[PDB]
């Protein structure tokens, strides 16, 4: 199955709300999983299950599903948050990554 | 849980290489049941990313019995296996290729039933580089 | 104008957690079915008309329940057995001698020291060990769980053998049975019966296929959780049988020697007869049917176009990449190569080399190993193939051919074939509902 | 018919044999079959005289079928008779009203209870 | 007399004294006796709620002796009335009518269950 | 209010919701906790069962509160009615029968049986 | 020593007694213990005096 | 200062994996947990 992710890369102030969206080609339920990389530093989970917050961070993250679309929604932006940020399903991983940046 | 790996690696390209990544004191799960200690049914991941690109998915071993599955692009040359009495996972990756040089990692697994594929711990990377 | 009115014994069911006891139908079975209340001769079997119901093999509780029982019993039947910790020994082990090439080195015959009935003197004592019970520290052995976990002896009187148990259970609760013959893992079930209690369920203990077991009605069915998942299994039920014939050409002669006051350990005596390989034999032209009605009733989900090959097993323990069973308390693990070499598109046998393990350690338990005693004579056993437990294996969205491997592991997904047609309910007898009535 | 055996028919046919699935709600070592019998024969048990009591305190103990003292709040559900009893399967109606079913029981309890009372203080004469 | 006192009289001296014995139908570590001791408790819980339970379903639960509306079929037992209520133990009369038992259970369920649903039917109005 | 609710109040307050405690009489492997529960449970079901026993051998099964047909002989209590309803709460008036229950008791099932009986030859006619 | 090359000999606990202290079967509740009052009772047949316990 | 001789480096002949050579090994103990019979601890 192939995943496409939108947009290859944004930019965004601090405390603006931002969001993030990619679709898989199949019907997967909500078997999506969000995933955030800050530069030189290993990934880690932040949505699980495409609607479950992973323990130990911010609430301020959030994400839905609209038919197979499934987006990423950020408010009051920190920028701590600037990074990658990818979208898996099954065993596919989006290709490129949406880095997010300060202006 | 907390996820130890190897350390950076330098090799030839036609060699082999190896990397491992150690989960101390989270392969094995209590059974309440019986009231005894059994090997769990979580999965260890491998992924890795090369320089500027998003992440690739090699493989994963079921840890209950050693079993795995492998991404067929990298089919024939990279084995995954895993060692329950020192609770660590090897990859050996054979007859490496000038791309094949990236930062790979461990990743851990619940294998819960309703959250497919969720890969909550992270190990800290290993770089392996290839170069003549 | 209206008033209510309470109803007693209502036909309303809910979904819900309850404990099962076994009951069969009447020597000491590692499965204590001499526990089992005695089933009736003939079980009430109620059709149910008009009725639809939801049903899910894969959230089911009974499959972890019985899971959670089987290995109960398991333990149980162990705990009243002799203690085999004085066998970590230094072994000295010499090669065996009218072997064929197949079997070259994988027999050991290791001779050590072992305490005797008194304690003030040691026995110098022989057995044979195949090769996969000893590591090299002639040369010196040891066996491979010394290091790690406790062994203890199954005593040699226990039958192996999958007895049926029907589950069954308590009053106030029901079991639906799904009579629908094309019905896949989950979904409603529009020909769905009630019954006291399960069927004749037998908890043959394999990894790569499903032996004996109960078959299908009309055809071949694939069921599983979501197809697109290469994590997932893929649970197969065939609908007509294929005879696999295993058996271990050896004499095999047993000779029971005393390692404790009372406690007896049995060991390997020396061959009688040449020294062949265990091997099964499965009907060429039946498999061969059985896998093109399988790819058949497989592309459905994939579509006529892809291709589908079956390989042999990407690698792990020796429990799983083979086909391992136990048959007539011995356990086998067998290469099932030569079972998993078609490339679908659009009187001979298929012989199966097979090794023999003692140092068994399924549902592996931090500290614990059964040591599988000897069995005397030749051992052979006929069982029914009747399903596979495939794995996809994730490909990319430019190629268009699947490849299925045979897998398990988990026992889990082998139980719930047997359990697949079941669901077990809660009765609730209450109800109240509007009538004109008004009580006096 | 059997157990069970009208649950997909109307009401008509099920409120006539509440006897035939109503018969069958009741019917040595400490080992793991003989314990899971004995604590699935104590829920048995427990689970009937759950039911049996909630029975005693609604005044409709030994009674397969019994009348009440309060109507029937149209709130609850304001689907007529006859299609109720000539329409729909039990479990449908149960599936409708199982939201509203605590305080139903709760009005069925007070209102048994005063009846009683009542009943008692007339019977004082 | 006491328990099980008058097993042995008559039908006519038997039948007045069925409080005294039916009163008496009811009346730590896993060790061996605790677990004989507690499946012997639960097994009399048992069998005692099957009997409630059967005297529940043709509406005579509370009662002693309660009066039916199915009729004796003469071919049970075509012995006079007087005779058998005069003579006989209870022991024997068991005996004599032990293969015809479950019929006359059946017929006693059904015939309550209808004369239950008339019961209602007349309430109704 | 709650269980026990009216534990400390008078007569009055604790007759007119008696409901409210008996709605709550009644509401794995072999360790220490396991047999704990199991023992407590089947304890609560068998005390249960008891009371049930007594209340349908006096036939007032199903029944908060039932009347009976024997005098109140006041060599049990010869106090006057009105201060016994409003002044002394059921735990008081307990500690001052608790010696004469058992005969009391007798007496109610004696007359109950003896009126089943006679209400029984009464409707053979 | 006589059975260490067939038993397991285990050793009984010094102060656990093995006097055998008079014990009483009860059956339990809903079931009753005839006994056969009669002297001159043989081995089985009808005992015509007998009583519940 | 508090802890002279509380603490005890006492070393044994434990047994190895197999039950047949003897391997000398190392460890702590707490003086409340030795008695005396370098010199022999128990
Ligand atoms: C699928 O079901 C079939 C049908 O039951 C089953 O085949 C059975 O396999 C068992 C396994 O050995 C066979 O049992 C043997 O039968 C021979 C002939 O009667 C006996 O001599 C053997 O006795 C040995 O085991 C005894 C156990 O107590 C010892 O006491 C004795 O000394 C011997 O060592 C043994 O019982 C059996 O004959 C067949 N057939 C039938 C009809 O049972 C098959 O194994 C199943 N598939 C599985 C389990 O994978
Ligand atoms: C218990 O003992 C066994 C046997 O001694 C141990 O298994 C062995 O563990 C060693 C660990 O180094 C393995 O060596 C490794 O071999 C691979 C090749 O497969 C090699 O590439 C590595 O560099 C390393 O040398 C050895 O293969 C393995 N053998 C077997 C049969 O498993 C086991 O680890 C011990 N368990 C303990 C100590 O808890
Ligand atoms: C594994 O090796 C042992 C060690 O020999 C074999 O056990 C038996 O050992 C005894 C004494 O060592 C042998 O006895 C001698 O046999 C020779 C030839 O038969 C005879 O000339 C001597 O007088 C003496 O009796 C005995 O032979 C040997 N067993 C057999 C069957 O030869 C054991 O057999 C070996 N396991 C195998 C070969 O599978
Ligand atoms: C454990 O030790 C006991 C004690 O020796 C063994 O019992 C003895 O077994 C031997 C051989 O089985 C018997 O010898 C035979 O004695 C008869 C006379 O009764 C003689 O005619 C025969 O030629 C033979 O020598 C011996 O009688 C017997 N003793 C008793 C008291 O029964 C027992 O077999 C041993 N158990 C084992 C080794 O598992
Ligand atoms: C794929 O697997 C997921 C696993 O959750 C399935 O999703 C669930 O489907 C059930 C329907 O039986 C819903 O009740 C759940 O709410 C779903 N949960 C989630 C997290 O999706 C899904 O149905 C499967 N199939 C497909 C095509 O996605
Ligand atoms: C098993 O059969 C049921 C019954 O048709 C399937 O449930 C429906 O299947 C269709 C076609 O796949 C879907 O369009 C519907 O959405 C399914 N129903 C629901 C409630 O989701 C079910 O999909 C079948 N299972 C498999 C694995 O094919
Ligand atoms: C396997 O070994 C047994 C044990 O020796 C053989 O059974 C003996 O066979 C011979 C003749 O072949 C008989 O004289 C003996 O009476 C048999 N029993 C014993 C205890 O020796 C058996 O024939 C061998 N082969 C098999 C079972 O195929
Ligand atoms: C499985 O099949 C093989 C080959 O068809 C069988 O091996 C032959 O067995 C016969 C009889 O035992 C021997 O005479 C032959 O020498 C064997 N080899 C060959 C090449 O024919 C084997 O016996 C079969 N086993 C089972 C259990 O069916
Ligand atoms: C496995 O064993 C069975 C039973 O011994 C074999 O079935 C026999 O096959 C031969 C030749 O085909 C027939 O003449 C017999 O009548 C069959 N007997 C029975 C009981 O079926 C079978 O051939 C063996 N091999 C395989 C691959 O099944
Ligand atoms: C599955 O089949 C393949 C067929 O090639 C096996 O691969 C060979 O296994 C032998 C066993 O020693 C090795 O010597 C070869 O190097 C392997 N070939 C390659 C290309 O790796 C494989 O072992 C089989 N898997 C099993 C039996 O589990
Ligand atoms: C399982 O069986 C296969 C095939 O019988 C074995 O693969 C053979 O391995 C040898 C040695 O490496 C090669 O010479 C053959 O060419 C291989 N055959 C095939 C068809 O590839 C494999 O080694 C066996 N594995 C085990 C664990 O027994
Ligand atoms: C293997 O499959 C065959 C299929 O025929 C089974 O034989 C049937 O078994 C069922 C249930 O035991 C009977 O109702 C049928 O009458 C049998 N048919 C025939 C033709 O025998 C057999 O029991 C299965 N198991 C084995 C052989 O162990
Ligand atoms: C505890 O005792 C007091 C006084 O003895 C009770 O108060 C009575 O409350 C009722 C309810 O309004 C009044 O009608 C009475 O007049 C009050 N008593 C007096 C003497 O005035 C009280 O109800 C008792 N119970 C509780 C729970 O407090
Ligand atoms: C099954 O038989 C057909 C008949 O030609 C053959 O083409 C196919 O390869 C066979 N499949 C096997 C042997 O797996
Ligand atoms: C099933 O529904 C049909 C509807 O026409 C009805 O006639 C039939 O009686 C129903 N089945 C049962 C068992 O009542
Ligand atoms: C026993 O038989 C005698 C004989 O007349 C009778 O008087 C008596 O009532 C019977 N029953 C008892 C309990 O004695």
């Amino acid at each position: 199955i192939q995943v496409t992710q939108s947009p290859s890369s944004l930019s965004a102030s601090i405390g603006d709300t931002i969001t993030v969206a990619c679709e898989v080609s199949q019907d997967v339920g909500w078997a999506v999983n969000w995933y955030h990389q800050r530069p030189g530093r290993p990934p880690y989970n932040l949505i699980y299950t495409a609607h479950n917050l992973a323990p130990g961070v911010a609430s301020r993250f959030r994400g839905s599903r609209v038919g197979t679309y499934f987006t990423l929604t950020i408010n009051n932006l920190l920028p701590e948050d600037v990074g990658t940020y990818y979208c898996q399903v099954f065993d596919s991983f989006a290709p490129g990554g949406t880095r997010v940046d300060l202006r | 849980v907390r996820l130890d790996q190897s350390g950076t690696a330098v090799k030839k390209p036609g060699a082999s290489v190896r990397v491992s990544c150690r989960a101390p004191d989270s392969f094995t799960v209590y059974r309440p049941r019986l009231s005894a200690y059994f090997i769990g049914e979580f999965n260890i991941h491998w992924l890795r990313q090369a320089p500027g690109q998003g992440l690739e998915w090699l493989g994963f071993v079921n840890i209950f019995r050693g079993a795995v599955k492998y991404s067929s692009r990298f089919q024939g040359r990279i084995t995954i296996t895993r060692d329950t009495s020192s609770e660590t996972s090897y990859l050996d990756l054979g007859a490496l290729k000038a791309d094949d040089t990236a930062t790979y990692y461990c990743a851990w697994d619940k294998n819960v039933d309703d959250n497919p594929w969720r890969l909550d711990s992270w190990g800290q990377g290993t770089l392996v580089i290839v170069s003549s | 104008n209206l008033w209510v009115t309470v109803y007693y014994g209502v036909p309303v069911w809910k979904d819900a957690e309850t404990t099962l006891f076994c009951a069969s139908d009447a020597k000491h079975n590692v499965w204590a079915t001499h526990a089992c209340v005695p089933t009736d001769p003939n079980p009430q079997e109620i059709h149910l008309e008009n009725v639809t119901e939801e049903f899910n093999m894969w959230k089911n509780n009974m499959v972890e329940q019985m899971h959670t029982d089987i290995i109960s019993l398991w333990d149980q039947s162990l705990k009243p057995c002799v203690k085999l910790t004085p066998l970590c020994v230094t072994l000295q082990c010499t090669n065996v001698n009218n072997i064929t090439d197949d079997m070259r080195g994988e027999l050991k015959n290791c001779s050590f020291n072992m305490t005797t009935e008194l304690r003030d003197k040691k026995q110098k004592v022989y057995s044979l060990f195949y090769r996969l019970d000893v590591v090299q520290i002639n040369k010196e052995y040891r066996l491979i769980n010394c290091n790690t976990s406790a062994i203890t002896q199954a005593c040699p009187k226990v039958s192996f053998e999958p007895i049926p148990i029907h589950y069954c259970a308590p009053a106030g609760f029901a079991i639906l049975k799904c009579k629908d013959k094309k019905f896949n893992g989950t979904g409603p079930c529009p020909s769905v019966s009630t019954v006291q209690c399960t069927h004749g369920i037998k908890p043959v203990v394999s990894t790569q296929l499903l032996l004996n077991g109960s078959l299908a009605e009309e055809e071949v069915m694939i069921r599983s959780e979501n197809i697109t998942n290469n994590a997932k299994n893929i649970l197969v039920q065939f609908n007509t049988p294929v005879q696999i014939n295993c058996t271990r050409p050896n004499n095999n002669t047993r000779k029971s020697i005393r390692i404790g006051p009372g406690q007896a350990f049995y060991a390997t005596g020396d061959i009688i007869g040449d020294i062949r390989q265990a091997h099964c034999n499965v009907s060429k032209a039946t498999w061969n049917e059985t896998l093109g009605k399988v790819v058949k009733q497989l592309r459905k989900h994939f579509g006529n176009n892809t291709i589908i090959r079956f390989a042999n097993s990407s690698g792990g323990d020796l429990e799983v990449t083979t086909h391992s069973f136990n048959c007539g308390g011995e356990f086998f693990y067998c290469n099932t190569s030569g079972l998993f070499n078609s490339t679908w598109i659009s009187n001979d046998s298929i012989t199966l080399p097979c090794r023999i393990k003692q140092i068994i350690n399924m549902w592996q338990r931090i500290g614990q190993a059964m040591y599988a005693p000897p069995i005397q004579g030749v051992i052979r056993c006929v069982s029914n193939i009747t399903g596979l437990i495939l794995t996809r294996d994730g490909g990319s969205t430019n190629s268009t051919t699947e490849t299925f491997r045979p897998g398990g592991g988990d026992m889990r997904d082998n139980w719930r074939s047997e359990l697949y047609k079941y669901k077990v309910v809660k009765i609730e007898p209450l109800g109240v509902a509007p009538t004109r009535c008004k009580r006096r | 018919l059997g157990f069970l055996g009208a649950a997909g028919s109307t009401m008509g046919a099920a409120s006539m044999t509440l006897t035939v699935q109503a018969r069958n709600l009741l019917s040595l070592k400490l080992t793991v079959w003989g314990i899971k019998q004995l604590q699935a024969r104590v829920l048995a048990v427990e689970r009937y005289l759950r039911d049996q009591q909630l029975l005693g305190i609604w005044g409709c103990s030994g009674k397969l079928i019994c009348c009440t003292n309060v109507p029937w709040n149209s709130s609850w559900s304001n689907r007529n008779l006859s299609e109720i009893w000539d329409n729909m399967t039990w479990l449908q109606w149960d599936k409708e009203i199982s939201n509203y079913t605590q305080i139903i029981y709760g009005l069925l309890e007070e209102s048994q209870n005063q009846q009683e009372k009542n009943e008692q203080d007339l019977l004082a004469l």
